[PDB]
């Protein structure tokens, strides 16, 4: 990869409250890219919702 | 020069003298042309069949060129680009030093990283959440029964 | 605030400290504990200093010292170790690798972190303004005295 390393070392660049509220912006399935969680464990909180 | 500084080719210059032959200063119309030019004349190697029209471009064009390009580096004119800015530094060197040594969320105690879940978990999940229940619950209030 | 200098561990480690001197339990810290703890280290001071000693952090004038009063005080050590260093890590956040020279690379490195980017070549403009030796490097020195990279 290359200098857009940056986007994806974004989320250990921001306080841990930011952190928690990009894992979990995955719920309006336009929001699917951002989130870099794998898909069993966005299951798991769907499950729960 | 103020071709070179309007991005010219060797050639493009070289065709602008050509036209512009004319434009050369006369002696009788300037008092310091006067002396210059008799110094300039005296040289031993002076020929008058040197002032060819494609000999006086040529010298002219060449020493131009180095001449502009001369004024570039000395005069760099850079400033007034990129001004000592301070587009936030000097209050907020203190957030993009602490940027680079944000703690991971890995390394947060459980019970934190559990706080921080329910606050972020409730924002966008279910605040986000639309139940629509007044309608419903008018219905049903307004039946005898 | 003691949040923004203390951590939850070093809140816990004082309060042990703060139990360490305070063999009875009370909450509060008297002459004879402090000095207790005194000839445990070795030094053997007297009423005079000692009570000095407590006036010199006793906020409330009540002559004991409670464990709000023991935060308080170690809460200033704290922040008052660093004065004006505050240059030397942001210095560092512009040196990557660790030497005394900020680079044009490390410029680039620190710059892509942040919003703003560059064309690759005003990184050259700044740069050379902070560099006046003129090696391409910008050392602490040059650092300290004028700040653009
Ligand atoms: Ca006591
Ligand atoms: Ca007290
Ligand atoms: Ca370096
Ligand atoms: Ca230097």
């Amino acid at each position: 990869s290359a200098a857009e390393t940056a986007r994806r070392t974004r989320e250990f660049r921001s306080p841990p409250q930011e952190q928690i509220n990009m894992l979990l912006h995955f719920k309006d399935e336009a929001d699917e890219e951002d989130c870099p969680l794998p898909e069993d464990i966005r299951q798991d909180l769907q499950d729960f919702h | 020069k103020t071709r070179y500084a309007l991005k010219d080719t060797d050639e493009e210059v070289r065709e602008f003298l050509q036209n512009n032959l004319h434009l050369q200063g006369k002696v009788e119309g300037s008092p310091s042309l006067r002396w210059q030019m008799a110094l300039y004349r005296g040289l031993p190697g002076r020929e008058e069949d040197a002032d060819d029209p494609e000999k006086i471009v040529r010298r002219v064009q060449e020493v131009s060129a180095v001449l502009y390009h001369l004024e570039q580096t000395e005069h760099p004119y850079k400033s007034k680009k990129a001004v000592w800015h301070k587009l936030l530094s000097k209050q907020r060197r203190r957030a993009v030093v602490a940027c680079f040594r944000m703690t991971p969320l890995y390394n947060l105690p459980t019970h934190r990283a559990c706080n921080m879940f329910l606050e972020s978990y409730k924002a966008a999940w279910i605040l986000t959440e639309d139940h629509s229940f007044e309608d419903r619950m008018i219905d049903d209030l307004s039946k005898a029964g | 605030h003691m949040a923004d200098q203390l951590t939850e561990e070093q809140i816990a480690e004082f309060k042990e400290a703060f139990s360490l001197f305070d063999k009875d339990g009370d909450g509060t810290i008297t002459t004879k504990e402090l000095g207790t703890v005194m000839r445990s280290l070795g030094q053997n001071p007297t009423e005079a200093e000692l009570q000095d000693m407590i006036n010199e952090v006793d906020a409330d004038g009540n002559g004991t010292i409670d464990f709000p009063e023991f935060l308080t005080m170690m809460a200033r050590k704290m922040k008052d170790t660093d004065s004006e260093e505050e240059i030397r890590e942001a210095f560092r956040v512009f040196d990557k690798d660790g030497n005394g020279y900020i680079s044009a690379a490390e410029l680039r490195h620190v710059m892509t972190n942040l919003g703003e980017k560059l064309t690759d070549e005003e990184v050259d403009e700044m740069i050379r303004e902070a560099d006046i030796d003129g090696d391409g490097q910008v050392n602490y020195e040059e650092f300290v005295q004028m700040m653009t990279a």
